[PDB]
């Protein structure tokens, strides 16, 4: 019942600002403290501060006393974070939470936060072609900024598929690879194509591989 | 300002096994919270004040310590239990959390099945040239490939990812890329990928020629 809806992932020019929201459903949005916590891959955790949405009052870390902004607005039952004066370190995962009081152990999902001057770059997409077991895949190399979504013969094929985590070139891009096992009975029969969908340039390519 | 130090850093267990993740603070901490983290969700509450399971918790959790030392424990491991586990505290602001444990689960060694994927052609238009090798539904984790072109070793050209341990079968998979310049490709003739593994008796090599 109680979910806790944060905004989309945001790209963000270094020196730059952007405001991230937190909506509340299913709980009384005032009596619950909003906090927000940072992840960074390596670091752990970092708590950022805290609001109490029916006063309005706000503490923070000191860590993050300058960089963060804590806002509320009761209406639409909406936390807001707004980040400031963007550096590299501000590219992380934050969390949005009612850690206090007790009572709703659920977080938001997170919103995830890339600190880059660079313009956003779609995916090119290779096939690694086959040849009573055969592995097949593709190549999603030269994408920025991260995430990247694989999807095999338009969803049918959920069997056997691996996509490998991002792995970051020396190009300063990105590049994955998603493998699937298949009888190699059916390949000439059988058609695998994979779908790959990079949302922050809005791309969409679908290659089909073959031996 | 309290550092909490969580030991292990990463640690495996069979089903059945008790299971136990210390958080070390670097001052004294009144209560000690935990937090569990699966892959690509949220955290979620687990135990607050020390001992206390959240609404869901399963019994064979628990949780102890005082002072400087607190812990968490599993007196049966099971399958769902594999996760990262976060240690907290209020007592002194600012809150702290901890490192994180991770607990994977164990099982019998698996060799890996090999494969070796040449360029595509319209990669090789591109200028550039990436050979994959794959290695797919091996335990542990711990595996060694090796590129070799024309029996050179290769180094520092090549980068490996890892995927998570299949909830299924708790395998790994793995696929280092080969990447080189189209010129530089085709000096070369033959393309190997010599994979080590407690798995193997004797190492896989999978290759192609040019």
């Amino acid at each position: 019942e109680v979910q806790l809806q944060q905004s989309g992932a945001e790209l963000a020019k270094p020196g730059a600002s952007v405001k991230m929201s937190c909506k509340a459903s299913g709980y009384t949005f005032t009596s619950y403290w909003m906090h927000w916590v940072k992840q960074r891959p390596g670091q752990g955790l970092e708590w950022i501060g805290y609001i109490n949405p029916s006063t309005g009052y706000t503490e923070y870390n000191q860590k993050f006393k300058d960089k963060a902004t804590l806002t509320a607005d009761k209406s639409s039952s909406t936390a807001y974070m707004q980040l400031s004066s963007l550096t590299s370190e501000d590219s992380a995962v934050y969390y949005c939470a009612p850690l206090w009081p007790l009572g709703t152990d659920y977080w938001g999902q997170g919103t995830t936060l890339t600190v880059s001057s660079a313009s956003t770059k779609g995916p090119s997409v290779f096939p690694l072609a086959p040849s009573g077991t055969a592995a097949l895949g593709c190549l999603v190399k030269d994408y920025f900024p991260e995430p990247v979504t694989v999807s095999w013969n338009s969803g049918a094929l959920t069997s056997g598929v691996h996509t490998f985590p991002a792995v970051l070139q020396s190009s300063g891009l990105y590049s994955l690879s998603s493998v699937v096992t298949v009888p190699s009975s059916s390949l000439g029969t059988q058609t695998y194509i994979c779908n790959v969908n990079h949302k922050p340039s809005n791309t969409k390519v679908d290659k089909k591989v073959e031996p | 300002d309290i550092v909490l130090t969580q030991s292990p850093a990463i640690m495996s267990a069979s089903p059945g096994e008790k299971v136990t993740m210390t958080c070390s603070a670097s001052s004294s901490v009144s209560y000690m919270h935990w937090y569990q983290q699966k892959s690509g969700t949220s955290p979620k509450r687990w135990i607050y004040d020390t001992s206390k399971l959240a609404s869901g918790v399963p019994a064979r959790f628990s949780g102890s310590g005082s002072g400087t030392s607190y812990s968490l424990t599993i007196s049966s491991m099971e399958a769902e239990d594999a996760a990262t586990y976060y240690c907290q505290q209020w007592s002194s602001n600012p809150p702290t959390f901890g490192a994180g444990t991770k607990l994977e689960l164990k099982r019998t060694v698996a060799a890996p099945s090999v494969f070796i994927f040449p360029p595509s052609d319209e990669q090789l238009k591109s200028g550039t040239a990436s050979v994959v090798c794959l290695l797919n539904n091996f335990y542990p984790r711990e595996a060694k490939v090796q590129w070799k072109v024309d029996n050179a070793l290769q180094s520092g050209n090549s980068q490996e990812s890892v995927t998570e341990q299949d909830s299924k079968d708790s395998t790994y998979s793995l696929s280092s890329t080969l990447t080189l310049s189209k010129a530089d490709y085709e000096k070369h003739k033959v393309y190997a990928c010599e994979v080590t593994h407690q798995g193997l008796r004797s190492p896989v090599t999978k290759s192609f020629n040019r």
